[PDB]
DNA sequence: GGTGGTGGGTTGG
């Protein structure tokens, strides 16, 4: 998280670190939307280009964290993974296109109040908030800045760019499996997602229900926290059909 | 079920630093 | 330490 503060305890209680076992390291980030469900972005697990092709055996999922490492004791449940669901149709050649993953536990996982999971937007929430100008929170332990290390869970929020902004913000190829949010140069206010936030929940809380619901996905972008250039994630509800087909497995 | 309510923000009725910053912008 | 640098923490000795 650029230009970001530290988190409170369980501020995202639903917020997953993927740890890769040897050596011993961090991916990224990935989000609880189940008991025996984790989500997170594909590039995490596998991108060609990076030599990435993680196994089920080769990966930790530590939930309900919060200092970046040292082994909080009595409060993270660190599981291990039994199933990998990676979309089919990833386009991980061009622009990271649907950029998405699932992840079945061996077993589900006991919820404290530092382990609890988030919403996912229905028909209505999907159309009714995912309007520009509007603001969602964006977690996870990523660089501070773009080289950005910090020792504590990083908190930002930002307000969604519209589609014509983010089209030609980037020679990049943009769709609506995707979304950008960020702030404009002039105003004045900074933030961004960096990379090893990625997988981690952009999140936007109901005013209707005081529900969590997890909007985006912490894909990709240019730089970090950059004057014309915004955060680029996942847009859930635009999957939902394949999120529903997978976990009615 | 019982998503996306904190036990220690929603469950506590408890706001957050800057949930109320979320809120402002809707 | 195991997992930081201080006692508990947010969690035991
Ligand atoms: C894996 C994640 O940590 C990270 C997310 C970065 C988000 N931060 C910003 N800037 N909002 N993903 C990446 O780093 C992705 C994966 C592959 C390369 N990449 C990029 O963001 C590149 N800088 C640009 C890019 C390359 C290929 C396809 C899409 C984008
Ligand atoms: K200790
Ligand atoms: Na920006």
């Amino acid at each position: 998280i650029v230009e970001g503060s530290d988190a409170e305890i369980g501020m995202s209680p639903w917020q997953v670190m993927l740890f890769r076992k040897s050596p011993q390291e961090l991916l990224c980030g990935a989000s609880l939307i189940s008991d025996r469900w984790v989500l997170t972005a594909a590039h995490c697990l596998l991108y060609p280009p990076w030599d990435k092709n993680f196994t089920e055996n080769d990966l930790l999922v530590r939930i309900g964290k919060h200092s970046r490492t040292r082994y909080e004791r009595n409060i993270e449940k660190i599981s291990m993974l039994e199933k990998i669901y990676i979309h089919p149709r990833y386009n991980w050649r061009e622009n990271l296109d649907r950029d998405i993953a699932l992840m079945k536990l061996k077993k589900p996982v006991a919820f404290s109040d530092y382990i609890h999971p988030v919403c996912l937007p229905d028909r209505e929430t999907a159309a009714s908030l995912l309007q520009a100008g509007y603001k969602g929170r964006v977690t996870g332990w990523g660089n501070l800045k773009e080289t950005g290390q910090p020792s504590v869970l990083q908190v930002v929020n930002l307000p969604i760019v519209e589609r014509p902004v983010c089209k030609d913000s980037t020679r990049i190829r943009i769709t609506d499996n995707m979304f950008c949010a960020g702030y404009k140069p002039d105003e004045g206010k900074r933030g961004d997602a960096c990379e090893g936030d990625s997988g981690g929940p952009f999140v936007m809380k109901s005013p209707f229900n005081n529900r969590w619901y997890q909007m985006g996905i912490v894909s990709w972008g240019e730089g970090c926290d950059r004057d014309g250039k915004y955060g680029f994630y996942t847009h859930v509800f635009r999957l939902k059909k394949w999120i529903q087909k997978v976990i009615d497995q | 079920a019982d998503c996306g309510l904190r036990p220690l923000f929603e469950k506590k009725s408890l706001e957050d630093k800057t949930e109320r910053e979320l809120l402002e912008s809707y």
